[PDB]
């Protein structure tokens, strides 16, 4: 009985996983794993980089 | 001289003219350029997707 409720746990931790999503990009299934690219300046090379590893 | 003068006179009256035009022409140009760099800054977002390149 024990192990029937761990088990349910563990299956949300995935279905949290491939759920979390921004409008339409999955974040957390590893499409972020090398970080992607945001510019915020108003010149090549002034970049920043968000990097979300699978979970 | 005088007559020389009067008909050179519309002469550069007229050359003022076509170099009026043509700036007045490169300036639409120069804020369209400005649009196509912000669209370029804008497409540089990581959250966009294949569709929203195009």
């Amino acid at each position: 009985s024990i192990k029937a409720e761990m088990d349910q746990l563990a299956t949300e931790i995935d279905s949290i996983g491939n759920s979390t999503a921004f409008g339409n990009t999955k974040l957390l299934t590893g499409t972020f794993s090398a970080g992607k690219v945001f510019q915020v300046g108003h010149q090549e090379g002034e970049d920043i980089k968000v990097t979300v590893k699978a979970s | 001289q005088v007559r020389g003068l009067e008909v050179g006179m519309r002469n550069a009256n007229d050359a003022i003219s076509i170099a009026q035009i043509a700036e007045g022409a490169m300036q639409e140009q120069t804020n369209m350029l400005q649009r196509m760099r912000d669209l370029t800054i804008q497409s540089e977002n990581g959250a966009n997707s294949t569709a929203d390149l195009v």
